[PDB]
DNA sequence: TGCGAAATTCCATGACA
DNA sequence: ATTGTCATGGAATTTCGCA
DNA sequence: TGCGAAATTCCATGACA
DNA sequence: ATTGTCATGGAATTTCGCA
C-alpha cells in the first residue's frame, strides 16, 4: 500500500460557539492527517457559506485529495458537495454519533481545544488576534510517535520559532477560579 | 608676460617647440602654426579664455578646444580645458555618464524556505470590490507566492496580511524596497516583536527586489490573460492566480514553487506522482538534496567600458524625482566603504551616510 | 482507440517505439517508460489534455509539457503543445517577444540645407512668461536649429512660427511625428500652399525623428545648466541657447551647424578665421565640398537573435496606451509590403492599411 | 585687403509710418552688405526699444561685425549703443543729411520701397502677412553685378523658391488710380 | 629612425516623454 | 505611405618634436 | 557504430512603475 | 547598512530508436 503523505486527507471540524472576538464566534479547524499540520480559520457561523469562504483560502495554497468530517450540516449540504466536486475533493463522512479520525488527529484536536481554553481565560474576547500564535505552537509541537513536528514534516526543515517551553496545557488553580466565574 | 618676453628674442622655453617663429603683432605674441597664425596669450589670461569658450554652450573637452583653437595656441591646451571642466559645477551635475555600471551580482539563493521573504506592492489597479493594491510575498528559496488585496499600500494593511501569512511560519528576514509601508517605525516594531530582521533595498533600485518584481510580472501577465474580453474584476482571481503560479513549472529548475516548498504536489491537475512509493522521510530526504542542487546563475561579463567603485573616489548620486529643467545628478560625494562591487556607502550631499547602488551613481568626470 | 487497440496485442504503429511494453490497466492504455508509467490517451483526447494543462497558468512550451508529462505520454507531445500555443489568443496578445528588431538604418544626410526640416515640440515646461512649449525646427543637413516658444503644441502656433521661419527660406520636406499639430488638415493645407511635402514618422517611434529628439536633449541640457540656482525662467534664454547650440562644434564633424549653413562664422566669440583670405566664391566652393565629405555612420551589426520582416508574415502591432491589466499587443496581422528592413505596411486590426516600424511589431510565435 | 564677406556689415533703416496692419506701423530693414540678403521686421515705432527687440531676433541667428545706419534717433541713442557694445557690434553712422551705403545696398533698398508700394495698393492693411513672401522675393532676385541671388551667396545653394517671373515693379495704370485715391 | 609625449581619433554610454 | 542621433570622456591610435 | 529525428538544453530578449 | 530575476520560443546540443 502507498505510504501516507501530506494533502492525502484533511480533517475539518468546527469549534464553538465562542465568546465574540471582533465579530467571530467559531473556529474551523483543519488538520492534515499525515503531518498533523493545523490551520485555524475564524468564522461567524458553522455554515456552508463560512466553510467555503475559509476553505477557499486554504485551497488556494494546497488542495487535499480527501476531506473528512462528521455529519455536520455545513459539510453534508449539497452546496458544499458541489464545492468539493469542482476541486476534485472526495468528501468522506464519519458515522453519525460515531466520530472517527485517527489517533494523531484525535490527540491533535484535543490539544487545540485545551490550548484554546488555557488562553480564553483572562482574555475571552481577544482570541482572534491569538489564532496566529496558536497555529505556530500547534505546528511546532514535538510529536512523540513520529519524532518530528508538523512543521518539519510539511516543509522538511527546522523552524525559526521552535517552541521548547511547553505550556502546562492544564489550568492553574487561579485560572480555574477565573473560569468558573465566566 | 616675462615667459613670453624671452620667447620673442629666440630663447627656448620648455613646452614651446623651437622650430616655429614666434613674433609680435598688434601687441600680441603670435606664432605661425600649420593650421595658421594663432595668438599665444600670457599664462595669466589662459584660465579666463578657457572659461569664456566653455561657457558659450557648456561644451565638453573637444568642443571647447575647437573654439579656443580658432584664435589661440599654447602648450597643453586640453590640460587647461579639462581642468575647467572638472571645476564647472553645472556640467558635473547636469551631464550624463558615459561609463556603465559593473556587472550585476547574482546573490546565492536562500538555503531554506522561510529564510528570506521578498515583499512589494502592485498598484494602483482598476477598482475591484473596493480594492486597489496587491501585497506580493515571495519566498526567496522556493518562489512560493502569497497574494493579499489591499485598499492602500499602507503599513496597517501590510501588517494585517502578514499576520495571516505568519500563521503558517515565521521568516528569518523580510526584504523590501524603501516604500512608506515598509520603512515606518510601526512596521519595524511589528518585525522586532516576531524576531524578523528587516532588510531594505538601496533606494530607487527595484533590481534589488528583482525576486518579487519578476513575480509581479507573472501575476499581471496571468491576470491580463484571464481578463481578456471581460471587465477587469481581479479580486476574485487572486486566489486562482496564486494557486496557478505556485504550481507552475520553472523550465530551468524543472520544479514548481509548490514542490520546492512541500516536496510533493497536492490535489491539483497533473500532479506529479513520481515519489508515490517513497515514504515521507525518504521524500523529504530527496527534497533536501533537490534544494541544494538547484541551478544558480553567475555574474555576467563586464561591459567594455564599465567602472567599479573605489574607496575615496568622487561619485555623484542620481536625483530621485528631478523637476523640469533641473540637474539629474547631485553634487559630488566621496565613497566611504565598498560593501560589494555593486553597493557603496557615500557621504551624502546633506552630510549623512547613505547606502546606494552604483546604478544610481556616476563617477565624477575629470577627477 | 482503434490505433491503441492494435498496440496492446503487440503490433507496431509508427511513432510508438517497439522496445516498450504497452499494457492495459484500469481501462487505460499505459506504458512503462524510464521516467515511470504514463497513460497513453487516445488521439481524440489529446487536444483537450493539452488545453487543460496550458489553461492552468497559460504557460509556454516547456512549462505546459512538464505538466502533461507528469501523467501522459504520446508520440510528439511538444508538436501538439506548440499547436495549441499558436491558437491561444490570450497568450499571443499578452506574451512578450523574445526576438529583437533588426539593426537600425542610418539614412543618408540631406544633401543641401533646407532639403528636409525635422520639427517637434518640447513640453510642457514650467510656465515662463505664459509660455509652456517650444517648437524645435532642425535642418537635417546642417543641424541648424530654430526655437519658438508657444502656449500650446497647436497647429495655429506651429503655422505662426513657421511663417516667420520660412521668411528666410522654404524647405523641400518637413518631417515630424504624428502629433496633433502636424497631422491636422489645416497644417497640410499650409504646407501644400507653399510646395512643402509633409513627411511623417511611423506612429509611436520617436527614433524616426531622432534628429530633433537628439537636439531636444542638447536644448534641455543647456537650459538646465543656465538655470542652476535660478528660477526656471527659460523664455528669455531660448535665443541665447539657439545661438549657443548653432555655433557649437560637433567633435565628429569638426564643424558647427552655423558653419555648415553659411560657410563662415559671424561676429560670435572665437569665430573661425581660416577662410579670411579667400573670396566668397572660393569660400562657397570649399563649403560645397565640406558638405559632401561629412562623416556618415553605417548600420550596426545585427544582434544574435534578430528578426526581419517578410511579406505575408504574421506580425502583431504593439498597443499604444494599454490600460491596466490589458494586453500589450494587438491581434495578429499580415505584412503587406516591406518598405525597408525596418518599416512595413500591415493589414491593421481594424481593416485599414497601416505603416509601422518593426520596433512596434513582434512576429507571431508558433507560426 | 580682405575680401568682403557675409556678416561683415549690416545696413539697417526704418520704412514708415505705414497703414496699420495688425497693429504694426514700421518695417525695420536689414540688408547684408556683401550678399544683399534682406530681413524685414515689423515694429510699432521707430524706437530703440522696437529696434533692440527686432535685432535680438536677428542676432540670435547671426551677429554682424558692423551695423551701418543714418543718424536716426533710435540708432544714436545711448541704449542702442550699449546694446551693440554688449554683442561686440561696431556702430557706424553716415553723415547727417548725407545717407551713404553701397551701390548694391542702395539698389536693394530701392527694390524694397518699390515692392512694398506695389503690394500696398489694394491691400494697404494686410502687408504684415505679406512680409514673408516679400523677403523670399527680394532674396531670390538675380543680381546683375554678382550674377548670383542673395540666397545663393548666403547659403551656397540654389533655392526651392526661384522667382523666375519678375513683377513689373512699376505701378500699372489702374494701380496708380487706386493709389492717388488713398 | 626611433623615442616619449602630446594630439587626435575612436567609440561605448546614455537620453531625447 | 518610410528610415535614430550625437555630445561625452577615457581609451586606443596617430602625430609631433627632437635626434 | 552511425544515422535521422525527437527530446533536451541553451540563452538572448524583455518587463517587473 | 547590501546584492536582479526568470518565462519565453527558436536555435544549438544531446539523446533516442533502430540497425
Ligand atoms: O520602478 C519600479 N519598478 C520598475 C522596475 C524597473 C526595473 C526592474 F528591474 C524592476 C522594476 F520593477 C518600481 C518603483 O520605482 C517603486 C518605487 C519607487 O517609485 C517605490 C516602491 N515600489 C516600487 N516598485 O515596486 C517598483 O517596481
Ligand atoms: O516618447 C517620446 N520620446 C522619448 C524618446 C524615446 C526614444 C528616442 F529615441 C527618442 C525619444 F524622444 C516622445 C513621444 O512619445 C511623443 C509622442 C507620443 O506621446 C507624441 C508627440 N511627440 C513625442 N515626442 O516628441 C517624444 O519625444
Ligand atoms: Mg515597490
Ligand atoms: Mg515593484
Ligand atoms: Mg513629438
Ligand atoms: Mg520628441
Ligand atoms: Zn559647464
Ligand atoms: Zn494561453
Amino acid at each position: 500500500d502507498r505510504p501516507q503523505k501530506p494533502f492525502d486527507k484533511f480533517f475539518i471540524d468546527y469549534i464553538g460557539p465562542l465568546p465574540p472576538s471582533q465579530g467571530y464566534l467559531y473556529v474551523l479547524v483543519v488538520v492534515d492527517g499525515m503531518t498533523g499540520f493545523t490551520w485555524l480559520y475564524p468564522t461567524k457561523a458553522p455554515s456552508t457559506s463560512a466553510t467555503v469562504k475559509s476553505l477557499n483560502v486554504l485551497t488556494s495554497i494546497a488542495i487535499p485529495k480527501v476531506i473528512h468530517s462528521d455529519q455536520g450540516a455545513a459539510f453534508t449540504s449539497s452546496t458544499f458537495a458541489e464545492w468539493a466536486k469542482e476541486r476534485g475533493i472526495h468528501l468522506e463522512f464519519s458515522t453519525p454519533y460515531h466520530p472517527q479520525s485517527s489517533g494523531k488527529v484525535e490527540r491533535k484536536n484535543s490539544d487545540i481545544k485545551r490550548l484554546l481554553t488555557k488562553l480564553l481565560v483572562g482574555r475571552p474576547t481577544k482570541w482572534y488576534d491569538l489564532l496566529p500564535v496558536v497555529q505556530l505552537a500547534l505546528n511546532n509541537t514535538y510529536s512523540p510517535v513520529l519524532k518530528y513536528t508538523p512543521h518539519q514534516l510539511l516543509f522538511g526543515i527546522d523552524s525559526n520559532t521552535p517552541f521548547a517551553n511547553q505550556d502546562t496545557l492544564d489550568l492553574t488553580r487561579e485560572e480555574e477560579l477565573s473560569l468558573l466565574q465566566e | 608676460d616675462a615667459e613670453l618676453d624671452q620667447l620673442l628674442q629666440g630663447h627656448y622655453i620648455k613646452g614651446y617647440p623651437k622650430q616655429y617663429t614666434y613674433f609680435l603683432e598688434d601687441g600680441k605674441v603670435k606664432v605661425s602654426r600649420p593650421e595658421g597664425v594663432k595668438i599665444i596669450p600670457p599664462q595669466s589670461d589662459r584660465q579666463k579664455i578657457v572659461l569664456q569658450a566653455h561657457n558659450l554652450a557648456h561644451t565638453g573637452r573637444e568642443a571647447t578646444l575647437l573654439k579656443i583653437a580658432n584664435l589661440y595656441w599654447w602648450p597643453n591646451m586640453r590640460k587647461d580645458v579639462v581642468k575647467q571642466l572638472g571645476r564647472c559645477q553645472q556640467c558635473l551635475i547636469t551631464n550624463a555618464s558615459n561609463k556603465a555600471s559593473g556587472p550585476i551580482l547574482r546573490p546565492d539563493r536562500p538555503q531554506k524556505p522561510f529564510d528570506k521573504f521578498f515583499i512589494d506592492y502592485i498598484g494602483p489597479l482598476p477598482p475591484s470590490q473596493g480594492y486597489l493594491y496587491v501585497l506580493v510575498v515571495v519566498d526567496g528559496m522556493t518562489g512560493f507566492t502569497w497574494l493579499y488585496p489591499t485598499k492602500a499600500p499602507s503599513t496597517s494593511a501590510t501588517v494585517k496580511s502578514l499576520n495571516v501569512l505568519t500563521s503558517i511560519a515565521i521568516p528569518k528576514v523580510i526584504h523590501s524596497d524603501q516604500g512608506a509601508a515598509f520603512t515606518s517605525s510601526t512596521f519595524a516594531e511589528w518585525a522586532k516583536e516576531r524576531g524578523i530582521h528587516l532588510e531594505f533595498s538601496t533606494p530607487y533600485h527595484p533590481q534589488s527586489s528583482g525576486k518579487v518584481e519578476r513575480k509581479n510580472s507573472d501575476i499581471k501577465r496571468l491576470l491580463t490573460k484571464l481578463l481578456v474580453g471581460r471587465p477587469t474584476k481581479w479580486y476574485d482571481l487572486l486566489p486562482v492566480v496564486q494557486l496557478a503560479l505556485n504550481n507552475t513549472y520553472s523550465p530551468v529548475l524543472k520544479y514548481t514553487p509548490h514542490q520546492l516548498l512541500f516536496g510533493i504536489d497536492s490535489n491539483t491537475p497533473f500532479a506529479n506522482q513520481d515519489t508515490l512509493d517513497l515514504t515521507r522521510e525518504e521524500e523529504l530526504s530527496l527534497l533536501q538534496e533537490i534544494r541544494t542542487s538547484l541551478y544558480h546563475p553567475s555574474t555576467p561579463p563586464a561591459s567594455s567600458r564599465s567602472w567599479s567603485p573605489v574607496v575615496g573616489q568622487l561619485v555623484q548620486e542620481r536625483v530621485a524625482r528631478p523637476a523640469s529643467l533641473r540637474p539629474r545628478w547631485h553634487k559630488p560625494s566621496t565613497v566611504l566603504k565598498v560593501l560589494n562591487p555593486r553597493t557603496v556607502v557615500i557621504l551624502d550631499h546633506l552630510g549623512n551616510n547613505r547606502t546606494v547602488s552604483i546604478d544610481n551613481l556616476k563617477p565624477t568626470s575629470h577627477q
